[PDB]
């Protein structure tokens, strides 16, 4: 405003209209325009270059807080190439004693202007065929040689201070190696080498808050320096480099801490592809057993995730190749990935913060939504049709967690996979049902990670047999969880889907076998059983099975039973004790010798340990008995119903024994032994 | 002859003292003003009584106690209490800022900056005797300030006066008087740090004094006041050897030849008898065998553990009343050829009998009675490690989770206390396993 | 360390001002508050709060107590218009 | 540590406050005046918590009254106890900032904010030892959300080792018809989980289903959102303004509350349920009480308590009643319901006793919960803000005023990651 | 927005005042609801000019009609002060009535208000405001008077002293309406006649009243801050040569309140301005000569 009043007033301002223009109420109000765009528009002019560059130097870079440092640096770097003569002469030697002084933040600032100025001279001389040296003279290059060592003298690489050091320094190197500097064939290449392998052999010595960061900085500048110096001929490399890194990084894959691991995984995906020629099948060998999970690395799940993440990035660089198992992605090469890939999705690790597996799980998705496309971009033929298959399914199953950030990024790779037209996929089970179900139009507009717009529309797929098994496994582990909203979604959607089967007898004699095929699939496995028997009680409760009802003994009831005896028999925990005896008393309905079975094991677990469960199961027996009928003869109901609410059920077990032989004769059933 | 000089720190702590302080006067007649009529040596002090009172050329008769608070609470009770004249303003040091119940917020925060104060104090009032022979520190594991502020003045001590006893009386931690979920993380925390400090420390499990507030005393509710009485008695008749004519455990260094055999295993087990509330007073007298088989009772003993299942390394106990040596001894006999008491094979196996011809005594409108005879057994059981078996069972469910560990992490304190602090507390327990062979 | 140091130069300056009767007093004991400001605004990355807090009040009292010497040494003159200044 | 500095921002947040205040006075007899004139000592044992002692043995209040626009300012100093505050501590602009968290927080705040850190220097300069700060302000409106963050923000960078403390509530469509209510719902929590230390959740649809449902009101108004508001207010401070030995100060309280840094979001409940009018003679018994103060009814927030895992909780019971009874029916609470706590933090119920009833009522019950089922008060305004931001409606509103997606991005990522870890913590070993 | 477009919804809504006055069921929500459409125009209350004519009609015909019941004015008098507070009192209350048969009637309903109702303080505020626009009359408050010995032995009061004694009593409330007490007190003590019979008096009073109040009780603070506010408004709206007679004897009173050293910002800010007043007073305006050759009105 007072730029504009004295523009306005005055007109004696340097070029005050186009500045009055261009920065105006609303043009300013943005901050990075303001220090990257409307900045060089105002530098432009010979006005406005020096004093500028000048301020940016001798306090924005001196910032106490990052991102206005970082901002000026960007600055910096954008009104460098406005100024290449003063960036080079009278900005870069005063960075270069600045980069010397006591303070942290100042040496940081210094640091990253040096580098943005190192950056940027050297994209205006790549557009001129022009080295970088001829801007930098020998002065700049002594300096720029002279950061990593100095600093490294002083122990300042020490601290949470000199965790910002190793940082810039980090930058730095990447930059340089960026810009192509004259430095091959010196110590500090070695000196270089040397700090990007302390930071990822000391990454859990860096803040939890600050550590990602800090290691997708030193991965990044290993892939700039690896591939500007590491190079002895076109496509080559020394003999003599490949044979010390690679052996280094693949033998500290399986070091003992997490982070290391870690960050080598990631310093192996890094790697330049003339440097994996001739000896890529090693490091496929060594991420694959880095992605593994043996009996002492049962809590390791972010190394599979960092594994996964090298893995995919390695078959990018190296891309297809026919006939080249150790340069390439050929067909040798092609299964051994897409089993290792498949080998985390049965991965599910409940340790004390909870599924710290469903990152490892995460991972994998992505690894498969870089290698399927990849190939479907040169070599679509390796795509195996199984092994798609069995993508897709893990793909649907992963789609219907409880788990709402999860369950959005399965639905994206899904929708990702299955519209790619670019080429199309060659196997994807119902690939004409699923886009009618999934219009690409309307794909866009959909909320996933909403369980309302993401449970009725990922219930369809139960259509499709192929998947069927698959999303009512994810149903099934959603339905048994704990949230409100979620369990209240997959219920609706369950039974709005269930009336078109439950007349047919054939869907719901196809439906049925798949839902007790997951039950002997998954029996103690404690994860899909507790949630399976819940959603089975649910669904007897409703009044979905009513057509087999009819018959006696039917075959689906008969081997539920057993499976409910394997299942509940042997427990600890109340909910499973509690969902039990509900999935009893619900199947009691059936009648004929299911019936007699059912009711003897309720008069059985009756007596349970705990008088709270022997209260829930009297309570259930007497529902389940005053709400059927024509579950008990003779007339002999009267009395039964009188012996279970006078009965003490908070009693000793010596009184009760008794009541339950009285009642087990008064209902026609044997009486246990007691050994 | 020598003085000792106690010293009470935090809430509970001060709160053990004052009554323990009002006990110990109660049983000398030092009135609440502090002159004692029946000392006729005005100036000097030589006599049993003195190694808990000084005397001044007027007469008053001043404890020897440091009362240390973080905030102004309990101080101000003292302060402006019944035996305000009875200590000296400079004895009642005060500050301001609550710990609030965390360890590194009292060690390494609000307990550095009161530490020199409490240490100057601490040497004004040793100078001030001709010999020292250790110090009574009181304070609680429950109170964060008890773990930080204490811990921090016993390694002090330890560096300062680096050849003198240590004994204390810390306070185990009960749910039904709590009011802190983080009392297990502060309890380990200065129980590795004082078991490389201390030479014998007295446990009183809360669950004990109120189940015996509950069923003896016959009290719906007990409340700390309660408690504070009842501890305050087992408290003095363990300490009435420092303050009588007796012939057992005359010096800080005999509890630890006599109770502690292990330098680490410093933890013995202790007991009182009898506890007739006072509506029972005037009604049946119990003999010395009567209160010596009660003493085994796990009712009775201050920690909830089961010493028959375990062994024994020490034991003594010391009577209070008309207790003549023959009907001890006979009880003792009776007691070790009925019970299967079972000794250490590398200990030795024997009962320090110390008798007190002195009655006992109580403060008035109080729910103990004036009991005829009573005894103070303390026995080192491996069964105490039971205590603490438990207590582990609230540290690995709540730190796998991380659970309250960022009240550490950004008070200064490191993340790697807790390992470590785990580790000893590991080690302890094999230590004790071993002795069990 | 740290509060050692900074312990040690908070009495110093108390000792300094204390005996403050030269603007060459005062100006120098104005050079020791912003060399302490500096360092601790430089080393917040791993301090506490409530040590933070400590010195923020030690700084503030310093400041005052400076503001309360300059005030008294120099007591500036009431405001005079300039007419007939010689 | 035994002063506490109170402020209230936004029209909300200056009622909510107003009303808390309001009641208690009320409840320790000082009038409208300032002179005591209650009935127990236990009144004056713990009156400079929030108070200040003046001239004349008279109690002036410890607030700061702050908004953008002159309407509550007013409507506050012109009320029955509106002669209580300080005529200086009354800090406000002309223009509001209607509805925008850019204009509340970067311009009309972002200005006003030197003029409210100078009553609050003012008010932290009259304490002994500053304990905390308790804001009342809603995450629905602009200037009671934006402002009121810039406040926590200036005043977490200040103070450095001070407790922090607000009552967020929550807005509701049921409640209100303005469009941008979500996005100005959603920073807030981004902010809060990086500034704030406790936060209440006060949703607006559990108290206009608690109104229109249980109360029997056929048009509930913003008078019956405030008396259910000053309630749960003067139940969940209880402990703050009586002795106690439980949570006596705000520290305790935190750290007995606040099991993780992020994760400090508590649901408060109150029974026995009354309206303005409203006297029930009928005394509920302590078992009554007990299982309604447990009730999903009974929840201040739109979430229900079984759908969940319970973390800390704490129980507080105002009345003349026997405390052996309180202490067996919550261990019965807790055998019985065992299933609705985690077995990972042991001791995780607290009970409290007071011996000071609310006015109106002979027996009432305070519960401070810390369950994973808050989570859902959350996921409703995650799908409002996905559906509002993927067609960018009226965002030009912040756009022009130095925001920019990038924020938006940032505070949806930072409520995403907090669902996440709360159904984590809610399966924790699975 | 661009211009007012919830016209026939705030017809409505002020057409139901008249149904909504006796229970409180829909005279709440109809407060919300005119609070709510009204807010929305907070940032650009200039859009409402060519509306705040026809609504203040629409108001001043409920509150002047005789046999509208008090809790049927009290909710037409929260509107105006609703409307007030949205575009603005110096712009609303100078379209208000300025008669002179509007300076009786309106006057009488101030003296039937209870300083003690805090649940209608809305109209004790407007009206006091009203008031003030009615003191901008060219005529006498002594012919409006009339003949005050009308009946026998109690004199009537003349307009001047209710005026004069509403002003002082008004002048030391808590509430809102001190505020407007101040308002009159520069339209009052202003005048050709009440300065000539009012200003003696009403500068001896508040000379008293400063000399005589504490800033460490709560009253004594809001006495001093109304005097004070009340001189900032005659050295303000009053003239130079009937104030300068006054400026040394007002500096001295507010020197010995010592306020410079009180924790009370508010009386240090009203000390000040009056300070800066009573200065002005002892120098004539000056007028920029530099202007009409250095800049236009507007850019
Ligand atoms: N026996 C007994 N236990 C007490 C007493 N006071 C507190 N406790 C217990 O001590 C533990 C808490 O210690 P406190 O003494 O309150 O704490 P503190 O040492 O003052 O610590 P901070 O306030 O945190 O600085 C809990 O387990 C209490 O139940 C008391 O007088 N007697
Ligand atoms: N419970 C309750 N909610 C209220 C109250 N007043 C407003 N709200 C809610 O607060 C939100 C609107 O915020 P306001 O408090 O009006 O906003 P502000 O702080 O005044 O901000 P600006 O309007 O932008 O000046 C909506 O969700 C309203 O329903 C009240 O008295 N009680
Ligand atoms: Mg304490
Ligand atoms: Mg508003």
């Amino acid at each position: 405003a007072a730029f504009q009043e004295n523009v306005g007033r005055q007109g004696t301002f340097p070029h005050g209209i186009d500045i009055l223009t261009t920065a105006d109420y609303f043009a300013v109000g943005n901050r990075s325009n303001c220090f990257l765009v409307i900045s060089v528009f105002i530098a432009g002019f010979p006005e406005y270059t020096q004093p500028m560059i000048d301020h940016l130097v001798t306090m924005k870079i001196s910032h106490w807080d990052g991102v206005i440092r970082e901002l000026a640096a960007r600055a910096l770097h954008n009104l460098a190439q406005q100024a290449p003569e003063f960036s080079a002469t009278q900005v870069f030697p005063r960075l270069l004693s600045m980069t010397l002084s006591p303070d942290l933040h100042m040496r940081h600032g210094s640091i990253l202007a040096c580098a943005e100025v190192a950056y940027a001279l050297y994209k205006l001389a790549a557009q001129e065929n022009r080295p970088v040296t001829d801007h930098l003279d020998e002065q700049a290059v002594q300096g720029l040689k002279q950061i990593h060592q100095q600093l490294y003298d002083r122990q300042l690489y020490r601290g949470l201070g000199g965790q910002l050091m190793r940082q810039a320094v980090c930058v730095l190197i990447e930059k340089l190696s960026l810009s192509k500097m004259p430095f091959r064939g010196d110590t500090v290449i070695d000196g270089w080498q040397w700090l990007i392998n302390d930071t990822l052999r000391h990454l859990h010595l860096i803040s939890s808050h600050s550590r990602q960061q800090m290691k997708d900085a030193a991965v990044s500048a290993l892939a700039a320096l690896c591939s500007e110096y590491y190079m002895k001929e076109p496509g080559e490399a020394d003999p003599a480099i490949q044979e010390e890194l690679i052996t280094q990084y693949l033998a500290e894959l399986r070091n003992p801490e997490e982070m290391t691991r870690c960050g080598f995984s990631l310093a192996l995906g890094a790697l330049p592809g003339f440097l994996l020629k001739g000896r890529l099948q090693q490091v496929l060998t060594g991420l694959r057993a880095v992605t593994h999970t043996s009996p002492e690395d049962v809590s390791f799940a972010e190394s599979r995730r960092d594994g996964l993440k090298a893995i995919a990035r390695i078959c990018q660089t190296v891309g297809v190749k026919a006939g080249a198992p150790d340069e390439a992605v050929c067909g040798e090469n092609v299964s051994q990935i897409y089993c290792a890939l498949l080998g985390c999705m049965d991965d599910y690790t409940t340790d004390s913060r909870g599924d710290v597996g469903t990152w490892v799980r995460k991972a994998a998705m992505t690894s498969l939504m870089d290698l399927t496309l990849l190939l479907a971009r040169s070599q679509p033929e390796l795509i195996e049709a199984h092994t798609c298959e069995r993508i897709m399914c893990c793909v649907a199953q992963q789609a219907s967690e409880k788990i709402d950030r999860f369950r959005a990024h399965a639905a994206s790779v899904f929708l990702t996979l299955l519209h790619f037209d670019s080429p199309p996929i060659p196997h994807v089970p119902h690939r004409g049902e699923l886009e009618k179900l999934f219009p690409r139009s309307d794909v866009a507009s959909v909320n996933w990670s909403a369980p309302s717009q993401a449970f009725p529309r990922i219930t369809q797929l139960l259509g499709l047999p192929t998947y069927r098994y698959h999303v009512l496994l994810g149903l099934v582990v959603s339905l048994g969880g704990l949230t409100e909203s979620t369990i209240r979604h997959s219920t609706q959607s369950l039974f709005e889907y269930m009336k078109g089967i439950q007349s047919d007898p054939q869907a719901l004699g196809s439906f049925s076998g798949t839902l007790l095929q997951i039950f002997e699939d998954n029996l103690l496995n404690e994860r899909v059983s507790v949630p399976l028997l819940k959603t089975l009680d649910h669904v007897l409760t409703h009044g979905c099975f009513d057509i087999f009802t009819t018959e006696e003994d039917h075959p689906f009831a008969v081997k539920l039973l057993a499976l409910c005896k394997k299942e509940i028999k042997n427990s600890k925990d109340i909910q499973k004790l509690l969902s039990g005896i509900a999935v009893f008393c619900e199947m009691v309905q059936f009648p004929g010798d299911v019936r007699r079975q059912a009711l003897l094991q309720l008069c059985l677990l009756l007596c349970h340990r705990f008088p709270l469960i022997r209260k829930t199961t009297a309570s259930q027996v007497y529902e389940t008995l005053l709400t059927y009928s024509d579950v008990v003869g003779a007339d002999v109901l009267d009395e039964v119903v009188t012996v279970l609410s006078d009965t003490a059920w908070d009693a000793e077990l010596a009184v009760v024994r008794e009541q339950r032989n009285r009642l087990c004769d008064l209902l026609g059933v044997p009486r246990p032994q007691l050994v | 002859m020598r003085e000792c000089i106690s010293i009470h720190v935090g809430q509970a702590g001060v709160q053990i003292g004052n009554a323990c302080w009002e006990l110990y006067c109660l049983e000398h007649g030092i009135q609440p003003d502090g002159q004692m009529p029946s000392d006729k040596t005005i100036g000097g002090g030589d006599d049993s009584f003195n190694t808990f009172f000084s005397e001044t050329g007027a007469g008053k008769h001043v404890p020897r106690a440091v009362f240390v608070d973080l905030e102004p609470t309990v101080i101000d009770e003292v302060r402006t209490g019944t035996y305000r004249q009875l200590f000296h303003p400079e004895q009642l040091i005060t500050g301001k800022e609550d710990a609030a119940n965390n360890y590194a917020r009292g060690h390494y925060t609000i307990g550095k900056e009161i530490i020199d104060l409490v240490l100057d104090r601490i040497r004004k009032l040793a100078d001030q005797c001709t010999g020292l022979q250790g110090f009574l520190v009181f304070h609680s594991f429950g109170g964060g300030t008890g773990s930080g502020f204490t811990s921090l003045l016993m390694e002090r001590l330890s560096v300062d006066y680096g050849k003198k006893s240590k004994l204390e009386f810390s306070i185990y931690p009960a749910p039904q008087v709590s009011t802190a979920v983080v009392e297990p993380y502060n309890s380990i925390l200065t129980t590795h740090t004082t078991l490389e400090h201390s030479d014998c420390a007295f446990m009183v499990d809360n669950e004990a004094i109120y189940d015996i507030c509950r069923r003896n005393l016959d009290i719906e509710r007990p409340t700390y006041t309660n408690l504070n009485r009842l501890i305050s008695q087992i408290v003095s008749s363990i300490t009435a050897s420092l303050r009588f004519d007796g012939a057992l455990n005359v010096d800080l260094t005999e509890f630890q030849t006599n109770l502690v055999p292990y330098p680490r295993i410093h933890f013995p087990l202790a007991t009182y008898a009898p506890v007739i509330s006072a509506e029972k007073a005037y009604h049946e007298q119990l003999s010395v065998a009567e209160i010596t088989n009660a003493c085994f009772e796990p009712a009775n003993q201050m920690v909830k553990c089961d010493p028959r299942h375990g062994k024994y390394m020490a034991c003594c106990l010391l009577y209070r009343g008309d207790v003549v040596p023959k009907d001890v001894n006979a009880a003792i006999a009776t007691i070790k050829t009925k019970r299967s008491i079972q000794f250490v094979d590398w200990c030795p196996t024997g009962f320090k009998v110390g008798i007190n011809y002195q009655p006992p005594t109580v403060v008035p409108g109080g729910d103990l009675a004036k009991v005829q005879r009573a005894v103070c057994m303390l026995s080192n059981t491996t069964a105490i490690a039971e205590a603490w078996a438990r207590l582990d069972h609230k540290f690995d469910l709540m730190y796998a989770k991380r659970a309250f560990v960022h009240w550490y992490v950004g008070e200064g304190m490191e993340e790697g206390e807790f390992s470590e602090a785990r580790e000893d507390m590991a080690a302890l327990e094999k230590d004790y396993e071993e002795v069990g062979v | 360390f740290f509060v050692a140091t900074f312990v040690r130069e908070r009495a110093a300056v108390e000792e300094l001002l204390e005996r403050a009767e030269s603007v060459e007093r005062l100006e120098e004991a104005a050079s020791r508050l912003q060399g302490l400001q500096k360092l601790i605004n430089d080393s917040v990355f791993f301090l506490a709060a409530y040590d933070l807090r400590q010195g923020q009040e030690a700084l503030a009292r310093l400041q005052a107590a400076l503001a309360e010497r300059r005030r008294g040494l120099q007591p500036k003159k009431r405001f005079a218009f300039k007419t007939r200044g010689k | 540590m035994r002063e506490i500095v109170h402020i209230q921002a936004g029209q909300c947040g200056n009622q909510i406050g107003a009303k808390f205040w309001e009641v208690i006075s009320d409840e320790h007899g000082i009038d409208p005046t300032g002179t005591y004139h209650g009935d127990s000592d236990l009144q004056l044992d713990r009156i400079s918590v929030y108070y200040n002692e003046a001239t004349g043995g008279k109690y002036v209040p410890r607030a700061i009254l702050v908004d953008l626009e002159p309407g509550t300012m007013d409507s506050v100093r012109s009320g029955p106890f509106g002669q209580i505050f300080r005529p200086d501590n009354f800090v406000f602009g002309q223009s509001g900032a209607g509805n925008n968290w850019a204009k509340g927080h970067y311009t009309e705040g972002a200005e006003l904010v030197d003029s409210v850190l100078d009553v609050v220097r003012k008010e932290a300069e009259s304490c002994d030892c500053l304990q905390g700060f308790q804001l009342t302000h809603s995450l629905g409106g602009g200037t009671g959300s934006g402002m009121g963050t810039l406040l926590i923000s200036k005043i977490r960078e200040e103070y450095p080792d001070r407790i922090m403390n607000t009552f967020s509530v929550v807005p509701s469509p049921k409640v209100s018809d303005t469009v941008v209510e979500p996005y100005n719902a959603t920073l807030s929590v981004h902010q809060l989980v990086e500034n704030t230390d406790e936060t209440y959740c006060i949703d607006n649809e559990a108290l206009y289903d608690i109104c229109f449902r249980t109360l029997k009101l056929t048009t509930p108004t913003y008078g019956d959102l405030n008396h259910l508001v000053s309630a749960t207010m003067s139940g969940v401070t209880t402990c703050l303004r009586f002795p106690g030995q439980l949570n006596a100060d705000l520290r305790k309280l935190a750290v007995n509350m606040v099991p993780f840094p992020r994760l400090h979001f508590f649901m408060p409940g109150f029974a026995p349920l009354t309206s303005r009018g409203s006297q029930q003679y009928r005394a509920l018994t302590v078992p009554e009480l007990t299982q309604q103060v447990f009730d999903a009814k009974n929840m201040m927030a739109a979430c229900d308590p079984r759908h969940g895992r319970y973390l800390t909780v704490a129980a507080v019971f105002r009345g003349r009643m026997s405390m052996k009874e309180v202490d067996e029916q919550m261990l019965n609470v807790q055998n019985k319901n065992s299933s609705y706590f985690v077995e990972w933090i042991p001791n995780n119920v607290k009970t409290a006793v007071c011996d000071i009833p609310p006015r109106g009522l002979k027996m009432a019950v305070t519960f401070i919960g810390n369950s994973t089922a808050i989570q859902e008060l959350f996921k409703r305004i995650s799908e409002q803000f996905t559906a509002m931001f993927r067609r960018k409606a009226f965002l030009h509103w912040y756009t022009g005023e130095g925001m920019d997606e990038m924020e938006f991005t940032e505070a949806e990522s930072n409520m995403n990651d907090l669902v996440s870890e709360y159904q984590q913590y809610q399966d924790a070993t699975a | 927005l661009e211009a007012f477009g919830e016209s026939a919804e705030t017809r409505a809504l002020l057409g139901r005042l008249r149904e909504v006055h006796g229970g409180g069921a829909e005279r709440e929500v109809a407060l919300e609801r005119f609070r709510v459409i009204m807010d929305k125009y907070q940032e650009q209350p200039h859009l409402l000019d060519p509306h705040l004519e026809w609504m203040m009609n629409l108001l001043l015909d409920i509150v002047q009609d005789q046999t509208s019941p008090a809790s049927l004015v009290h909710l037409a008098f929260k509107f105006l002060y609703i409307i007030t507070k949205v575009r603005g009192y110096k712009t609303f209350l100078r379209l208000f009535p300025h008669e002179v048969a509007d300076v009786e009637p309106v006057l009488d309903l101030v003296t039937i208000q209870n300083p003690k109702d805090h649940e209608a303080w809305e109209t004790r505020y407007m009206l006091l405001l009203w008031l003030s626009v009615t003191c901008l009359i060219p005529f006498d408050f002594s012919r409006l008077d009339g003949n005050l010995l009308t009946q026998p032995g109690q004199a009537r009061m003349s307009i001047m002293d209710r005026i004069l004694q509403i002003a002082e009593s008004y002048l030391i409330v808590s509430d809102k309406a001190r505020d407007a007490a101040a308002v009159l007190v520069s339209r009052f003590i202003t005048r050709p006649d009440v300065k000539q019979s009012k200003m003696a008096e009403f500068l001896d009073w508040s000379l008293c009243n400063l000399a005589r109040s504490s800033f460490q009780t709560m009253q004594g603070v809001i006495t001093m801050d109304g005097t004070l506010q009340a001189l900032a408004q005659i050295f303000k709206h009053g003239k130079r040569e009937d104030c300068l007679p006054y400026a040394a004897t007002v500096l001295r009173c507010l020197d010995g309140c010592r306020l410079p050293e009180s924790n009370q910002t508010l009386l240090r800010k009203l000390g000040v301005k009056l300070v800066q007043r009573l200065g002005l007073t002892f120098l004539k305006p000056k007028v920029a000569a530099w202007r009409y050759q250095r800049g236009c009105r507007s850019l």
